């Protein structure tokens, strides 16, 4: 029988490994084998625990095997995850090699609101063409900004739950306290004056002026109750540039209720400005719902 | 190979053969004979060849009478055999065999594509008729094959049914299949008698511009430009049918898709499904921008003061849109004041 | 092989050969005292004073050691191992803990052990040391090497699914996948976990990996267990080619070259080869004399008065056609002779199934037929089993 870690098929020998290390993006006709038997070595991305088998089976999800002669697959690191291609390659929208078109796989397809005043449903358009987890013929790829991976073994990268946001890198962030660094594996809670009503969000949107938010990690904005107002200028959700699919320019809204001053009321909730009390009626204390 | 009809031959038609012979080693003369699957029909004699050499020589059936009409339908093993001398038995140098499938003329098979198969997306709008001329027919299987390209392979065996009685048509459902070429295809619906192997009974053909064409919905670009947006319920929005240009911009030869526009207001039903301007049915969709209608101008007033999604979408066959362009229009009633 | 990891407790194994003078099976066991010094000065302070075997052979009795004796990792340790009779090779095992990184030089010595005493150098000549290659310990990478893990009770928005079910491998895509065929594209705002069917040749249970079958079997796109190929068949995986543009839906992974897509892949053996097994990864050439028929399960013995050579002169030979081998398989199964021939007049075959002996060079030694001169005073009427 063939030794473990190798194989031999009558219909095909040889290894085609690492098709995302070469710049072109094509496999290599590897023919390495163990001398004594001559059985063909397992292609990078598979393994062979048993002694005798013809086809040696792909690496399962959440695992990897860079070396051809792999006895078994290793669980990806706590931070990173398993997904064909590297992060930048998965994050690349432009192409260089026209013929192969290899470094152009568009795996992100992020929901974020497009550059400019428009708001286009996911910026990258078209079917995801490169999606397999199992085939992993290289080091474990780092995690898409929206998602995260807590434990070592994880088939698919998990999205950050509502009221949380995992930025792309530590420096390329918007609102992070300067005593922490995003290593991927742990998802940081949204800062006061933000909302996040969906998963896999690389940064949570700042609440529109009317509604405000006080506590940390709030899945929805808190309604400005009648008797106050919320004025703020820089309260604009970040603008995902199409060049690198990264958000930027987020500024938080009003953290406090900031009640309506004396002689000034607000009957209607979810309001930015405060209305003056009419003639004949008075406002005795600040924060009065009505006159 | 079979030099006769490109389609798998039926009993009547009778086939011709091409068989070039070459010899990179030596340039001598040999004599060839042709056995047929039904050896009763004919047993050819030994005829002389010339020179041969590395280059292939147009030989065998040039103006010969080796064409044989078969009787039974099935797989027949034609056998070329080369001999050194022209005496029995001689010395057989080589013997190449070739299988030739002969189908049944009685059975008919037709393929219907309901809608235009989109790219990537799975297209289920297929259907197959099998009208048998015989009274009783046995159980039958079919195999869809999307294209004749080497990369695409024949699908699994589907059990279409029995077609037990009469000469009536028996529809069979075809399971979903995914295309990826965004170009013209050559769809082949083969039919077998048994589940595994057996024999070929019919092979359908796209047949001259009824071919499955793959369409990318992304390529289509449609402009709407219909009046203002912020106007109120009083103001009438104007649909300028001449200004709404629809274009494919991918390839010249694409199927036509009738358009249809909706106000998204319950007051008025959706527009009737019609073709682009100055274009008839069963023609190529225009690659350049063209209006939906020649001379039209609609005026609409929204009853309710809400957000209205004026949407124009292209249908074909089944009501499965491939290209939709929506535009939002807002309505306000608080601008008015009287004193 | 040269350099071990820094802080992992490394086992060291030394193979000792007694060479052709292997102690006889009928004898008593022999013992040897393999002793080594790693090079580090973590344990008993200083390094050994000299290289001579005298000091080396008195390091410590370490043959028995519990993991928590504080001596389980001694820089210099001597153990005693035994060769049982009837074996020449011995393995000596020493655990070694390297606290810090740096160049080290392990010095290994071997001594014949007899009656609790340590002897001289077991190698020829006294005071010869097998110095191991001086290495520098590298960092120890952490990597658990088990199967896939699964997270318990994590919140997912709508479609995202941690674990797909039988016959559907896991995908990470925005597009609206139903079953394994997709319905709509670019529906979910972000990409999420879907399930694909898996192509024909493959078959998946508990699906994260979508595994092609072993050569013996054949599969259909969405089956749990990959289907066995019939007895008299091969299941030749049809060449799959590849994807050329990296913007085309991939059938399967990239290392996958061929797949056994559907029952049609189970082609049947040509005449002259039988396939008894059910896996049937390669067809079995029928042995000398025995003769097959089409895809055969068992070779039929050739009758008496007959041998086994080609049958080109005879009519209706059971030879493999060029179609059945070149077109379906190629060059792996050439055309071998398959038929029975009658030996001519005045010779006879009493036994059954003796084929014609061949020759691999013709101009040197000619091949003949294994029938007999038919002892004098007797004749035979062409193919016969007994001379009259």
């Amino acid at each position: 029988k063939c030794p473990p870690g190798t194989y031999r098929n009558t219909w095909f020998s040889g290894q085609l490994g690492s098709p995302f290390i070469t710049a072109d993006g094509v496999p290599v006709a590897t023919t390495l084998t163990e001398l004594g038997s001559g059985c063909s070595q397992c292609p990078p991305g598979t393994y062979a625990p048993t002694f005798g088998m013809s086809v040696c089976l792909p690496c399962p999800a959440g695992t990897f095997a860079s070396a051809p002669g792999a006895t078994a697959c290793q669980q990806c690191k706590p931070g990173t995850n398993s997904l064909m291609g590297d992060r930048t390659q998965q994050m690349a929208l432009v192409v260089t090699n026209a013929a192969n078109d290899f470094p152009a796989l568009r795996a992100y397809t992020i929901s974020g609101m497009v550059a400019g005043p428009a708001y286009a449903k996911p910026i990258v358009t078209g079917p995801d063409t490169n999606f397999f987890m199992a085939g992993k013929s290289e080091t474990c790829s780092t995690n898409l900004p929206g998602y995260y991976t807590d434990v070592d073994g994880l088939p698919i990268q998990l999205p950050c739950k509502p009221g949380t946001f995992m930025p792309f890198d530590t420096a390329t962030a918007n609102l992070l306290d300067t005593g922490l660094t995003v290593d991927g594996t742990q998802c940081y809670t949204c800062q006061t004056g933000t909302f996040n009503d969906e998963f896999s969000q690389p940064v949570c949107k700042a609440c529109w002026s009317g509604s405000f938010a006080s506590k940390r990690g709030l899945p929805t904005c808190e309604i400005a109750q009648p008797g106050t107002f919320t004025n703020v200028a820089a309260a604009a959700n970040a603008t995902f540039n199409t060049a690198t699919l990264i958000p930027t320019g987020l500024v938080k809204g009003a953290q406090a209720p900031t009640p309506c001053g004396m002689g000034y009321f607000q009957s209607s909730a979810e309001t930015t400005t405060c209305t003056a009390c009419a003639v004949g009626t008075y406002a005795d204390q600040a924060g009065l719902a009505a006159c | 190979d079979k030099l006769g009809p490109t389609v798998n031959p039926t009993t009547s038609d009778a086939v011709t053969f091409t068989a070039t012979v070459a010899s990179p080693d030596s340039t001598t003369a040999v004599f060839f004979t042709l056995d047929y699957g039904d050896g009763v029909t004919a047993e050819t004699t030994r005829t002389t060849t010339g020179a041969l050499s590395t280059t292939p020589t147009a030989n065998l059936v040039s103006a010969g009478t080796y064409t044989v009409t078969y009787a039974s339908i099935g797989t027949k093993f034609v056998t070329l055999r080369l001999y050194d001398s022209a005496v029995a038995p001689g010395v057989l140098l080589a013997s190449k065999t070739v299988p030739i499938y002969v189908e049944d003329s009685t059975l008919t098979a037709t393929l219907l594509q309901s809608g235009v198969p989109r790219l990537n997306l799975a297209f289920s709008g297929f259907k197959g008729r099998v009208s048998s001329s015989t009274a009783n027919r046995a159980d039958m299987w079919a195999t869809i094959q999307l294209d004749t390209a080497p990369g695409v392979f024949e699908s699994s065996r589907i059990f279409i049914g029995i077609a037990p009685t009469a000469s009536t048509n028996y529809d069979f459902v075809i399971p979903d299949q995914v295309y990826n070429l965004e170009g013209a295809k050559t769809t082949v619906l083969r039919i077998y008698d048994a589940p595994v192997g057996g024999t070929l009974l019919r092979t359908f053909t796209p047949a001259a511009a009824n071919a499955v064409y793959v369409v990318d919905p992304s390529k289509y670009v449609l402009t709407l430009t219909v009046g203002p947006t912020s106007v109120t319920t009083a103001d009438q929005v104007t649909f300028t049918q001449t200004t709404t240009e629809v274009s494919y911009s991918a390839s010249a030869t694409s199927p036509i898709l009738q358009w249809r526009f909706n106000w998204d207001d319950p007051s008025v039903v959706e527009t009737p499904l019609a073709y682009p301007d100055a274009l008839t049915a069963a023609s190529n969709f225009p690659t350049t921008a063209t209006a939906v209608s020649s001379a039209a101008a609609s005026t609409f007033r929204y009853t309710s003061t809400g957000s209205k999604n004026a949407r124009l979408r292209l249908y074909d066959g089944a009501n499965n849109v491939i290209a939709e362009k929506i535009v939002v229009i807002t309505v306000s009633n608080a601008g008015y004041t009287l004193a | 092989p040269t350099t071990p990891y820094t802080n992992i407790p490394t086992y060291f194994t030394f193979t000792l050969l007694r060479d052709p003078p292997v102690p006889p099976s009928a004898s008593s066991g022999v013992q040897f005292a393999c002793a080594l010094y790693t090079g580090q000065n973590v344990n008993p302070a200083s390094a050994p004073s000299a290289i001579t075997d005298a000091v080396y052979k008195t390091f410590t009795d370490v043959t028995t050691a519990v993991a928590t004796d504080a001596n389980y990792f001694a820089d210099q340790q001597l153990r005693v191992v035994t060769m049982a009779p009837g074996t020449g090779r011995v393995s000596c095992t020493f655990p070694t803990l390297y606290a810090a990184a740096g160049p080290f030089s392990p010095k290994f010595f071997v001594f014949e052990y007899a009656s609790s005493t340590v002897g001289a150098n077991a190698l020829a000549v006294a005071d010869t040391v097998t110095s191991l290659t001086s290495f520098t310990t590298q960092a120890a990478p952490t990597f658990i090497t088990g199967p896939t893990n699964v997270p318990q009770r994590v919140p997912l928005p709508k479609g995202f699914r941690t674990t797909c079910f039988d016959g559907y491998e896991l995908i990470f895509s925005n597009d609206n996948y139903t079953n394994g065929v997709r319905v709509a594209v670019d529906a979910y705002p972000y990409p999420v976990g879907q399930c694909r069917k898996c192509p024909g040749g493959t078959a998946t249970m508990d699906g994260y990996r979508c595994i092609p079958c072993p050569s013996g079997y054949w599969s259909n796109e969405g089956a749990r267990e990959c289907t066995a190929c019939p007895a008299g068949t091969i299941a030749k995986p049809a060449a799959l080619t590849a994807r050329a543009k990296y913007s085309i839906d991939p059938t399967t992974y990239h290392f996958v070259t061929h797949l056994a897509m559907g029952p049609e892949s189970c082609k049947k053996c040509p005449k002259g080869y039988f396939q008894p097994n059910i896996a049937g990864t390669v067809c079995l050439p029928c042995p000398s004399g025995f003769v097959s028929t089409s895809g055969a399960t068992g070779c039929t013995a050739c009758s008496e008065g007959t041998y086994h050579t080609d049958g080109v002169g005879t009519t209706t030979p059971g030879e493999a056609t060029s179609l059945d081998t070149t077109d379906t398989f190629g060059s792996i199964y050439p055309i071998i002779p398959n038929t029975c021939r009658q030996c001519p007049a005045n010779t006879y075959l009493p036994l059954r199934g003796q084929a014609a002996i061949a020759s691999m060079n013709l101009a040197a030694v000619s091949s003949a037929t294994p029938c007999r001169p038919c002892e004098d005073g007797t004749w035979s009427k062409a193919g016969a089993a007994g001379c009259q």
